[PDB]
C-alpha cells in the first residue's frame, strides 16, 4: 500500500499509483530512502517532488528565485563543501545558517557545514533544479564583488 | 473570504516576525493552515501597527511552511510583494518601522 511521499505525489497527480508502488518496492529493496530513490529516478519534476517532501516531512520550503542574491550567505560555506554536497546556503540570522537542500535526507553536509561554519544549520527545502542553478547565479554575482 | 487571506500586525514584533527582508520586492509571512504551492497568486489584506488601513497585496507564494511543521514554526506563506508602486509603498513602511531591527538576531516566522 503506497505511503509516505509516495502517496503525496499520488494524491498530487504528479504520478500514476502502479509507478508509485515499483518506485517504493525498488527503494525498499535498495534500502534507499523513497525522496532520494525519487530524485534519483527522476520520477517527477523537481518542485512537485519539493512540494510533496515539504509537506511530508513537515518542512519549510522557499522559492529561491525568488530570494534576493545580494543577500546570500553562500561565502560561510568553503568552496570544497559546495563540491562534496548539493546544497545552497541562504542566510544568515544569529547563530542560524539556513540551507537549501533538496533531500530532506541530508545529513553529512549538514554537519559538515556545522562542524565548518560553528554555526546552528537549518535545512530548508528549495528544489534540486533550483539549487544547481542558484548556487551558480550566485557565485557569479558574489565574483563580481572582487576577489 | 473566499480566496482572500488577511493579516493583521498590531505591532513592531509581530511586524518583525512577518517581515521577510531576503525576498526581491520584499515579502510578508502570512500564518495559515491551508497548503499551498510555490507560485501561486494570492490575494491579502494588510494590516500594519502604524494605522487601521487594509492594505491590499495581489502577491505571489514563496515560501510555505506546512501544518504540523517540524518545530514552533507556524504554518504559513510567504507572500512576495508585486513589482510597483503598491508594493514598494509597503515595502517601504515596513523597512521604516523596523530601522535597525532587521539585521537583528531574533528568529523571524521565516528566516
Amino acid at each position: 500500500m503506497i505511503t509516505g511521499i509516495a502517496r503525496r505525489l499520488v494524491q498530487d497527480g504528479a504520478v500514476e499509483e502502479a509507478v508509485a508502488r515499483s518506485a517504493m518496492d525498488q527503494a525498499s529493496a535498495a534500502k534507499v530512502p523513497l525522496p532520494q530513490w525519487f530524485a534519483e529516478k527522476k520520477l517527477v519534476t523537481a518542485s512537485q517532488l519539493a512540494a510533496a517532501n515539504a509537506v511530508e516531512f513537515g518542512m519549510s520550503l522557499l522559492d529561491v528565485s525568488a530570494f534576493d542574491a545580494s543577500q546570500n550567505a553562500v561565502k560561510l560555506v568553503s568552496e570544497e563543501l559546495l563540491q562534496k554536497h548539493q546544497v545552497l546556503p541562504l542566510f544568515k540570522r544569529g547563530n542560524r545558517l539556513f540551507v537549501g537542500v533538496s533531500n530532506p535526507t541530508q545529513t553529512r553536509a549538514l554537519d559538515d557545514i556545522k562542524f565548518h561554519t560553528n554555526l546552528v544549520v537549518e535545512p530548508i527545502l528549495v528544489d534540486e533544479d533550483q539549487i544547481r542553478r542558484t548556487l551558480e547565479q550566485w557565485q557569479a554575482s558574489n565574483a563580481a564583488l572582487g576577489s | 473570504r473566499q480566496g482572500i487571506l488577511s493579516l493583521a500586525l498590531k505591532d513592531k514584533p509581530a511586524l518583525y516576525s512577518a517581515y521577510m527582508p531576503f525576498v526581491k520586492g520584499g515579502g510578508i509571512f502570512v500564518p495559515t493552515p491551508k497548503r499551498y504551492m510555490l507560485g501561486d497568486e494570492v490575494f491579502l489584506l494588510l494590516t500594519l501597527p502604524d494605522s487601521s488601513e487594509r492594505l491590499p497585496v495581489a502577491g505571489k507564494v514563496i515560501w510555505t511552511t506546512p501544518a504540523g511543521a517540524q518545530g514552533n514554526r507556524a504554518a504559513g506563506i510567504g507572500v512576495q510583494f508585486p513589482d510597483g508602486p503598491e508594493g514598494e509603498a509597503v515595502r517601504n513602511k515596513i523597512e521604516t518601522l523596523l530601522a535597525g531591527l532587521t539585521t537583528s538576531d531574533k528568529p523571524t516566522h521565516t528566516m
